């Protein structure tokens, strides 16, 4: 059974860097591509990050030069490191697991919280 | 004859592209060049209704062959079949092996 | 970029009767080649993380009840729960997979009266 | 194994293939020529109503084209505006190397709504739609095209004689036409006089009629008026029939001329 | 408005023979005429057909590469030069001109070919 | 290729009736089918244009029905030089004749 | 002159069918295109149907299945089935006429209002 | 699809002197073959059906007073009252006729001051 | 330079350009063929994992379309449908003339996501990708297409013996996978026997095995469960190798039928 | 060299233009772009198939080569050149009547 | 000669796409071959300045002809005319009805 | 009725087709070769102020493309980037095939803004544009071009000694230019050395002393810049 788990989070001063951690359980890492997705306070979610099987990162154009995700097949853990956060990134973060080869996110972690 | 087809026009007023030696003025250039639709020259042929009629016969009895050239090929624009009608008028008439005073090869003595 | 924009933003329906959540897409997500919808449905209950309710604009998730039934095709959709119980309850987001950006229409709450 | 005419002594003899005749001489690519001769010219029935039907819609066939280096001038040609009954597209656009057909006595522009069920419309005579110098199976939107057949031909010792010189003014006119459930036999057609004023099409009326009802019609038709845009029926109350010769036919002269009075108006409704 | 057939006979196996269709009435050379043969007792197929100006020549799967057609449009007669001729040839052929649906229209009488 | 199908073989009936002769195509032929009828001893006569087309001077009794892929020709009210065999030939490729039918 | 009338309008339930039929006169019907537009009472006019002179069907994407347009052209009425009416459909129908091959609307029936 | 936006949501003007609704469509409808603009204007009195005011964008209807007078070309389009009067008040719509789905822009209102 | 081939009495020999040897008789066009003969015959595998691999990506080189008159029906055609992560285009859309390869036995409708490091994907063993007469040496998305290489022929003209005589409908399987890493060593398929039910996918396995696996799954599967999608992992528990041999040979070999029991499958959690 | 050769080709050709008489020629009234094909089994001659395979892998070098020295998007003149190049061998100038470079046969 | 022009060039450094024959590399495979800058292949024939002089010339005169031959056309992209010079060669040297003695097909009797 | 120039024994006489002169032979296709001559090799000026004059916007006159197999190095090749005043196209977008002009020496990167009256740009002199073994008539935007004419030519007997070998380091330079009014008698460019500096063109200046401008100079800055006759010899001399 799938089960992710997020860390990180928390009250990080504009300009700041700040490292998401999704771990996750119950499912083979490395088959299956990672994404991010952040919801905004008031607002829908947003897709912000992706990362293929094989470590190709792809982001969006609001992080396009400031964020970095990356993944460790061999310890199962998923990191999102921001960097230059600003105010607008002060959304609830969470990672998300596409269905293999498809683009619809089908397993969700509970999402942490980052203020800036 | 072309009485199988219902009417055949005696006149023939023929719209063509221009002769490469006729135009000697400054207008090849395209940029002082006559527009798309000047391009064009213009003819009669009414003086003969026999040649044209007739091909106006061999257009209507051609088009199944061009429709079916179409459709094996793959092309979105077809313009070599003029060239392939010259590579097969070439291929036949001198693909080889042609006897000097022979029905096969077009040669003849003196 | 194709935007989704969910057309009520709040739908207030007693229990036990038919909701409907619309969907319209800048751009058309019906791909030609297989003629299947690239769009998805997200429930979101109030605390937990996104649940995905409905796949390929009408394909139903496993887990997801019976009544939540997915339709439409071209540029809008719809999402609609047969009978509303008073557990669903939630936030319902589409997405489209179409194109690049992946973008996630505004929300949709439905209230119980 | 496109038949190949051979043009003897301005006599016409098709080649024959497995013959490879000794006698025809084809000294050079200019020789080799193909033309495009327009269907207006082999007496099928040229007016809008008629020619619509030989004309028709089909999908799963791929368009091709051809060029045609010399061409006919048509009497009659057509520029199709047509869309679906929604708006939608039912025409596909012209590529770029497309254009209209070059020389057009009248050009007959429909634009309307008809039901719309091929991909591409196809000639169902099984002739080509030519487009200045392409000869295409496929109806192209707004694009001027005359239906024709390709001939290929080898003209006749490239010594001018033949597409070289006359051996012995285009002025286009856009004859405007509306329609609906355009491709299908329950076909409607308006002739547009202007803006305001519609006359419903028949096939017996021929170009020269609906140059004449124009006239008729600016001169003394009250066409203007304020309860709406007017659809008149028109019958030439003559008794001889409209037009029944061909353009080529007796040079279209001591041809009974009907005059303004002669033509009679209702109004359907 | 009629079409006359002639050259049947009795050929051995094998072998060459021509037929002739000529055209009363008719251009033929206006028209695409064709041959058609009928099976005694088994019924009708089309053999080979021409182009109107002798340009297009048609042949049936079964004598694709046996039979030899060819038209002189000057005469309006059709030739048929059947050759290599094989025992089911054994049949009538009826010379006949192209219609609406590569119809054949006119028939004229058939002549005899036995192998 | 696409075979040509006359449903009845033969079928007898007196003068004055109503007969169907049916002509069926394996793979659809898009209204090009023409009947002929062959007098026996003598050469076939075209009936029907193209499914319906009736060809001129043939007596109206003869009536050519079409569709997609079954077709049908019905004699009116058999008279007796209309009792000659009948056959059916498809254009859409490779112009076959269906067996023919004995009346 | 052309009279375009509305009929069927009603209350219908939720997920229920109601069945919308336009008279027309003064006009040949059978030559003209017939739509059917929607105006929500907040939401300004909005096309929810096309019949073509053939009989074709053309509809938007929120009625695309729901709705089914019929004509019968001998009694000169003009038929809008709908089905699975759904909150968002309550609004006025009219029945509305396209000028002959072009597709403005020159003559609109007088609407008739279903409620959901 | 073009999605039509009218500008003045309601245009309060007093009666005699110009009124101009500005119509916004998302892409141009001005179409080159023909080079006439597929925009149409209509007239809704409060309770009386849709009535066509202005068609290709500028040529009027035969029933419509000269007062109306309407212009634009390719992306933007406007609706000009040359002098209102009291029974011109009325909800304004625009139309696009040159694409697949046909598009009703909101309502203007005109009301007299 | 394009070498030549010239069929003497049903032998192959290249032709002797540079020798000019006259036997060789090119009467006509009709005599010269181009072919396109798949790999598949070849006798490389033709696997999704195996095949996937020779495929390959880069950007700078221009795609390249060559005309193959006739070809080889193929075994095995592929239909990839590959996206980036984000949704983003990988595979260039097909250009207007380019149509799914004709008469392909199993269809492998590969779909998924991968990295795409090139503007277009390349053959690294240097074939054409083959589509409906239509050799492209890219790979375009959406267009059922089967690896190969073209050779040009000039056929004997003795009685059309070749391609136009039979010295002596097809149903097209559609094999779907769901593949992520495509493009890469890391590359992992899912077999798609159904919406709810995928099974892992090794090399071993062969077309005819994988619709026999669909059809013990439809039996055994569990499919219609409310716990998600099945990622299922089969081996065939028997001694030999499944499909050892190649799809002619496997014909003309006794076949080896597995049945439903010897399956083995474990749940992936 | 290859490792296996498949001994039976199956191939697929389009249509003689010689076979088909029906009214399919006519676009509107035609088979579809699936029904164009016609079909073959050279199964008669292995050695034939093998090394018609053998020279297609020889080919593909040159093929390639071509293919990126011409800016074609979509080539279809290889045969085309083929035959003039023909041509263009047998006949380029001046043909020795005795002489074998151009062999014309007398009598 | 090529006094006209004011002045002529008398080094020509040619770029052509490579020998076929040049590239025996595995790099005849597209995917692991020269990008399109790279294919190039060079060379310099400086030392004869009355060819390069005299093609100079060649070009500046044929663009007349080649002008009005693109104007006719409606290729969008024309690559025919390399082949359609060589089908005009091959058909004027053997139109047809040569004959052995006389000039007009050119075979040398021994 | 092109004129295809026949080379033999190293002297080009063009093809006579009435005199069916037998000394040349076809032995193969390879033998016919369409070389691409660059303009600037007839001695025409090169720079941007002259080049422009050449260059003018025609409407109703379809582009036409015709390949060359083999070309000549440019000393001079130009990019334009003109956009009308508003932003709107002036020049059409590269098609598929098309790509820029290889081995330029100087490649005179023209950027800016300038009324564009025609659909396409044309060459007055009646040249082709060239584009990467594509002459084309008109101008592309975006992509490098060297103003040039097209040549047939029959390559001497299979030999190989002329364009396949040389009978007997590639760097390109990307001079940048803004330009207004582009396409008519009031253009002005002033020369980009780098970001906030500038130097307004003159027709005498050459692509060598562009290139030093910027060594010279060390709220854009237009610099006029002044230094008998420079560059009165062509770029081979
Ligand atoms: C090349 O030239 C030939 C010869 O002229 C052209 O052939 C024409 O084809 C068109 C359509 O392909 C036909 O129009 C049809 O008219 C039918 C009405 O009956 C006509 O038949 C007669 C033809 O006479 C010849 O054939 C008959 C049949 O065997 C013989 O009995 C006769 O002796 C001749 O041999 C005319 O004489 C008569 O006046 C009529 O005109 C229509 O039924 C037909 O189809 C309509 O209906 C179909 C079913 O609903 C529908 O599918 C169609 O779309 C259409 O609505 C069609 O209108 C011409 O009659 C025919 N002419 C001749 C002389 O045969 C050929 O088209 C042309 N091709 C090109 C590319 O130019
Ligand atoms: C037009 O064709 C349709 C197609 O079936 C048919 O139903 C209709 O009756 C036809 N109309 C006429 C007037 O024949
Ligand atoms: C005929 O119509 C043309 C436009 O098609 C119009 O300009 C002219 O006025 C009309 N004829 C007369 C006599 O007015
Ligand atoms: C028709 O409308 C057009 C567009 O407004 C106009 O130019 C023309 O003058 C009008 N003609 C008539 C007769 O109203
Ligand atoms: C795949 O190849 C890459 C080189 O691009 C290498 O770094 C990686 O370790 C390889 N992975 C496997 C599983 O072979
Ligand atoms: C294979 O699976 C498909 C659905 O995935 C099913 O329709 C089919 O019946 C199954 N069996 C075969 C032999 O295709
Ligand atoms: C399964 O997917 C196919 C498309 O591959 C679809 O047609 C079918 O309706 C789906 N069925 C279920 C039960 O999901
Ligand atoms: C530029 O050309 C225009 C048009 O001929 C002319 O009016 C103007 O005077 C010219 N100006 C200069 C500076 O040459
Ligand atoms: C100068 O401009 C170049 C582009 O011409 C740009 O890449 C660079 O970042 C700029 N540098 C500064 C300091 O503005």
């Amino acid at each position: 059974e799938v089960q992710l788990v997020e860390s990180g989070g928390g009250l990080v001063q504009p300009g700041g860097s700040l490292r998401l951690s999704c771990a996750a359980s119950g499912f083979t890492f490395s088959s299956y591509d990672m994404h991010w997705v952040r919801q905004a306070t008031g607002k829908g979610l947003e897709w912000v990050s992706a990362i293929g099987t094989a470590g190709d990162t792809y982001y969006p154009g609001s992080v396009k030069g400031r964020f970095t995700i990356s993944r460790e097949n061999a310890k199962n853990s998923l990191y999102l490191q921001m960097n230059s956060l600003r105010a607008g990134d002060t959304a609830v973060y969470y990672c998300a697991r596409t269905w293999f080869g498809e683009l619809y996110f089908d397993y969700w972690g509970q999402g942490t919280l980052v203020t800036v | 004859i072309v009485n199988a087809q219902p009417k055949c026009n005696p006149n023939l007023h023929y719209w063509t592209t221009q002769d490469e030696g006729a135009a000697i003025g400054l207008a090849w250039i395209p940029y002082f060049g006559p527009a798309a639709e000047g391009i064009y020259t213009e003819g009669l042929m009414h003086n003969q209704d026999g040649l044209i009629c007739g091909l106006r016969q061999l257009a209507n009895e051609t088009t199944q062959a061009l429709q079916l050239f179409l459709r094996a090929t793959t092309e979105l624009r077809t313009f070599s079949i003029l060239n392939r009608k010259a590579i097969d008028f070439l291929l036949q008439r001198w693909g080889g092996t042609c006897h000097i005073l022979g029905p096969d090869c077009c040669i003849e003595p003196h | 970029d194709i935007v989704m924009t969910q057309s009520p933003d709040s739908l207030a329906v007693s229990l036990g009767e038919r909701a409907t959540i619309n969907c319209k897409s800048s751009q058309s997500v019906l791909y030609s080649s297989n003629n299947k919808n690239y769009l998805a449905w997200y429930q979101q209950k109030p605390g937990q993380p996104p649940k995905l309710l409905i796949y390929w604009a009408s394909t139903r998730e496993s887990g997801v009840p019976d009544r939540f039934s997915g339709s439409g095709s071209g540029t809008e959709f719809t999402l609609t729960i047969t009978s509303l119980q008073a557990e669903d309850v939630a936030v319902y987001y589409c997405q489209q997979y179409y194109s690049s950006p992946l973008t996630f229409g505004g929300g949709t709450k439905v209230e119980i009266k | 194994s496109i038949p190949l005419g051979v043009i003897h002594n301005s006599t016409l003899q098709v080649s024959d293939v497995d013959k490879l005749v000794c006698r025809d001489k084809l000294s050079s690519t200019n020789q080799l020529r193909s033309v495009g001769l327009n269907l207006e010219g082999n007496g099928v029935a040229t007016d809008v109503p008629s020619a619509t039907k030989r004309w028709g819609f089909r999908s799963g066939v791929p368009p091709k084209v051809v060029n045609y280096e010399a061409g006919e001038w048509a009497e009659n040609c057509y520029n199709l505006e047509i869309k679906k009954p929604d708006g939608s597209e039912c025409l596909p656009a012209a590529p770029d190397g497309i254009r209209g057909f070059p020389r057009c006595r009248y050009v007959h522009k429909v634009s309307g709504t008809g039901p719309c069920a091929g991909d591409f419309a196809f000639h169902k005579e099984g002739a080509f739609f030519l487009y200045d110098r392409l000869a295409s199976t496929v109806i192209y939107r707004g694009t001027t095209f005359a239906e024709g057949v390709v001939a290929f031909l080898i003209l006749p010792q490239a010594k001018k004689d033949f597409f070289s010189s006359h051996p012995l003014g285009y002025y286009s006119t856009t004859i405007r036409y509306q329609a609906t459930g355009f491709g299908t036999n329950e076909t409607e057609y308006l002739f547009e006089v202007d803006n305001l004023t519609y006359v419903q099409l028949e096939s017996r009326f021929t170009p020269q009629f609906l140059l004449q009802l124009n006239e008729t019609i600016y001169t003394s038709g009250k066409r203007s008026n304020t309860t709406g845009k007017l659809i008149w029926k028109v019958n030439p109350e003559i008794d001889t029939t409209i037009g029944e010769w061909a353009f080529w036919e007796t040079k279209k002269n001591l041809t009974r001329k009907i005059r303004s009075e002669e033509l009679s108006f209702t109004v359907v409704n | 408005v009629q079409l006359v057939e002639s050259g049947g006979g009795l050929v051995q196996p094998g072998g060459s023979l021509r037929l002739s269709c000529a055209a009363s009435g008719f251009t033929s050379s206006s028209y695409a005429m064709n041959w058609v043969r009928q099976a005694p007792g088994k019924g009708l197929e089309w053999v080979s057909t021409i182009s109107g100006m002798g340009g297009s020549t048609y042949y049936a799967d079964s004598v694709k590469g046996r039979f030899t057609i060819s038209r002189d449009n000057s005469k309006n007669t059709l030739y048929l030069q059947m050759n290599s001729l094989r025992a089911e040839d054994t049949a009538v052929y009826y010379c006949a001109k192209r219609g609406y649906p590569h119809s054949f229209d006119i028939w004229g009488q058939g002549t005899m070919v036995t192998v | 290729d696409i075979q040509m199908t006359q449903s009845p073989s033969s079928l007898s009936a007196s003068v004055g009736d109503r007969v169907t002769i049916t002509c069926r195509a394996s793979q659809s032929i898009s209204s090009f089918l023409n009947w002929y009828q062959q007098k026996p001893g003598k050469a076939p006569k075209l009936l029907i244009y193209a499914a319906s087309s009736l060809q001129s001077g043939v007596p109206s009794r003869f009536s050519g029905s079409g569709s997609g892929t079954d077709f049908t020709l019905t004699i009116s009210s058999l008279q007796p030089e209309d009792f000659a065999t009948y056959y059916c030939q498809q254009s859409y490729s490779t112009l076959t004749f269906g067996q023919g039918t004995r009346l």
